[PDB]
RNA sequence: CAUCGGUUCUGGCGGGGGGAUAAAGGCCCAGGGAAUGUGGCUCCUCCGGGAGUGUUAUAGCCCUGGGUGUAAUACCCUCGCCGGGACCGAGGACCGCGCUCUGCAAGGAUGCUGGCGUAAUGGUCACCAGCGACCCGUCUUGAAACACGGACCAAGGAGUCAA
């Protein structure tokens, strides 16, 4: 009798998708990147980037 | 994908919140809204939805 | 439930894999061309007159 | 001219619909006519375009000529 | 013409049996976004080589940021613009802090002074004047002078447009 | 077509009922020539005679199509390559589907249109990109 | 007024990802360079300041590489949270999908309270006000104009019957 929005009414969200509670609890929208020192930019890349 | 998309009824969006560009019936490259805007379609989807 | 968990994991892995391929190409001194898009969303924004 | 003390009849800028439509149609007919005379026009037209060149007030015009000459010698050596 | 960003766009012809490794072409293009940048790349490449969008690919699009946006610099822009007569050269100079800001000032100045649109202007070179002796336009030479200090006469005070009536006649000396 | 002698492999082509034929009228032979229309048209063989064949054409008149049966000598008919892309394909699907059913692994057996290309990596070494201006500098020379 | 559901406008906050793992920039380290040449020195002087010299001095700047640094921030994308407001309440025992499962925001609004109980709400007519609004038929042609009819009212008045 009434279409309810899953993005607003969380009960319909858990009806359509039971994994929503696990998503919100485990914070899968805030997953940090893998650790490790990032390699620097190669000099040829910057030279081509700033080449006239 | 064909069966899923044909099962999905065509989406009836509302008008964009914030409107269109000043001249809408013109290509997106020229400064309008028609044509392929590539990844910029998402802001239009949030405005129209 | 298990299927949605698998789908979320697959989306995250695809995103990080695209970023990783771009980064390793940049570090090896080349250019990674990403795949052309397979999905488009078409919106009709003009009327039905003339 | 004694315009300031005794002005004349004003020139109206308010155009009429008849005049607007007639001017638009004459403009379109003129465009079609010049396209026809352009297709029938026998005047010679160069395929190449005379390039304007490089401005004298560009301060690095000498370095650009150096670059062009160097690339020409490099292309001649490669060929 | 808007908030512009400079992009390097590198593209090439599609690899065939005759040419497994076709040549790469890189251009520096001022555009509001990457779609316009790629469109301008394909336009300028159609103007020079036997490559179009249907027979070529975009290898890379990268943003070229200014090395020193906090340093006041003099830029010389050599450009060609299309008018009723034809294509004409212009050399102009702008005292800005980035190449993109110089290009926006260029587009505004050509629109204001010669009625030239974005579609009719080709940016051929944007260079940095390393020395002040390379400055040629007197309106930049009066700005690069030694001990440049000037007043600002007749400064209209900024009064809020929603405050209609004031009880004091404003002064123009601050 | 060159003036003079007609090639003689025209007579050595065998036409059967149901074959698809083009109509390319030879100007040298006047016997068996069809109308000014029905030249450059593709049709179906329904009758095979000693020196001529019958071709089914669908002419248009007003707002309808009318079947026409045209008797054309072997001089002016040519085998049509419209259904060779069908016959070669259907044979190829026949043996490929037999082999795939014998092996076990299912395959995609329908022809597919041009899909967007996948991701790949392009090396810069020995293929360093060259910087281009809107106009060529040797041209500005 | 409180607690809700549907739609929607707007504000703030907490995270994540990307790019030159932003670019800058600060603080250090190692080089190089110049003037719109700082200090010093010299020459003029109205001695107020100018002129010449040279690379930091009794100011500083620019270029290149390295460290802090996986720095911050801008921009783009994204995961949530907390407010402020408007319009709406369709259905009428239960069933169903569900959840945080003694119950519930889960197949459409209930709970508490106040005043009044009458022209108070509501309605009709007359008039003012804001906005909108050419005189009806017919004819013409593709249409408009032109032309034609209309002072007003009551009654009568025009696709019927037979074969």
């Amino acid at each position: 009798v009434q279409k309810k929005n899953p993005l607003r009414n969380k009960q319909i969200m858990l009806r359509l998708n039971p994994y929503a509670s696990t998503f919100a609890k485990e914070k899968l929208g805030e997953v940090k990147a893998e650790e490790g020192k990032p390699p620097k930019v190669p000099a040829s890349f910057k030279e081509l980037l700033h080449e006239a | 994908f064909k069966q899923a998309a044909n099962f999905l009824w065509p989406f009836k969006l509302s008008n964009p919140n914030g409107g269109f560009r000043p001249r809408k019936f013109k290509h997106f490259i020229e400064g309008g809204d028609l044509g392929n805007r590539e990844e910029h379609i998402n802001a239009l989807i949030r405005a129209m939805n | 439930f298990k299927r949605a968990e698998k789908y979320v994991k697959e989306y995250r892995e695809q995103e990080r894999e695209k970023i990783r391929l771009a980064r390793i190409a940049k570090q090896q001194g080349s250019f990674h061309i990403p795949a052309e898009a397979k999905l488009v969303f078409v919106i009709r924004i003009k009327g039905i007159n003339k | 001219a004694g315009t300031i003390n005794k002005p004349k009849k004003p020139t109206s800028k308010r155009k009429t619909t008849r005049l607007r439509a007639k001017i638009s149609k004459r403009a379109a007919e003129k465009k079609r006519k010049e396209r026809k005379l352009a297709r029938k026009n026998p005047e010679w037209r160069s395929k190449l375009k005379k390039d304007p060149g490089i401005p004298n007030l560009f301060p690095y015009k000498e370095r650009l000529l150096q670059q062009i000459e160097e690339e020409r010698i490099r292309r001649k050596e490669e060929l | 013409m808007g908030r512009l960003q400079e992009y390097q766009v590198i593209g090439r012809h599609l690899p065939t049996e005759a040419n497994p490794n076709p040549a790469l072409y890189r251009m520096r293009i001022f555009a509001p976004n990457e779609v316009v940048a790629k469109s301008r790349f394909w336009y300028f490449l159609r103007g020079l080589k036997k490559v179009k969008k249907a027979t070529g690919e975009i290898v890379s699009v990268n943003v070229i940021s200014e090395k020193h946006p906090l340093k006041v610099k003099n830029f010389g822009i050599w450009l060609r613009y299309d008018s009723r007569s034809g294509t004409h050269n212009m050399y102009k100079e702008y005292r800005e802090t980035s190449r993109v800001a110089a290009v926006e000032a260029m587009y505004a100045d050509m629109a204001a002074r010669h009625r030239a649109r974005f579609r009719s202007i080709h940016i051929l070179k944007v260079v940095e004047l390393e020395k002040t002796e390379d400055v040629k336009r007197p309106y930049i030479k009066q700005l690069v002078a030694k001990n440049l200090s000037f007043p600002l006469p007749h400064r209209v005070p900024k009064i809020s447009t929603k405050k209609i009536f004031s009880a004091k006649r404003p002064s123009t000396f601050s | 077509r060159k003036h003079g002698q007609i090639p003689l492999s025209t007579y050595l082509r065998t036409y059967r009922v149901g074959d698809i034929v083009d109509i390319k009228v030879n100007g040298a032979v006047q016997k068996g020539m069809p109308h000014k229309f029905y030249h450059g048209k593709t049709g179906v063989v329904y009758n095979v005679t000693k020196s001529a064949v019958g071709v089914i054409v669908y002419k248009r008149v007003k707002h309808r199509y009318i079947e026409k049966r045209i008797n054309v000598r072997i001089e002016h008919v040519k085998p049509s390559r419209s259904r060779e892309d069908f016959l070669r394909r259907v044979k190829e699907n026949a043996e490929l589907k037999k082999k795939a059913k014998a092996e076990g692994v299912p395959v995609q057996l329908k022809r597919q249109p041009a899909m967007p290309r996948e991701a790949h990596t392009v090396s810069i070494a020995d293929n360093k990109p060259v910087t281009l201006a809107p106009v060529a500098y040797e041209t500005t020379i």
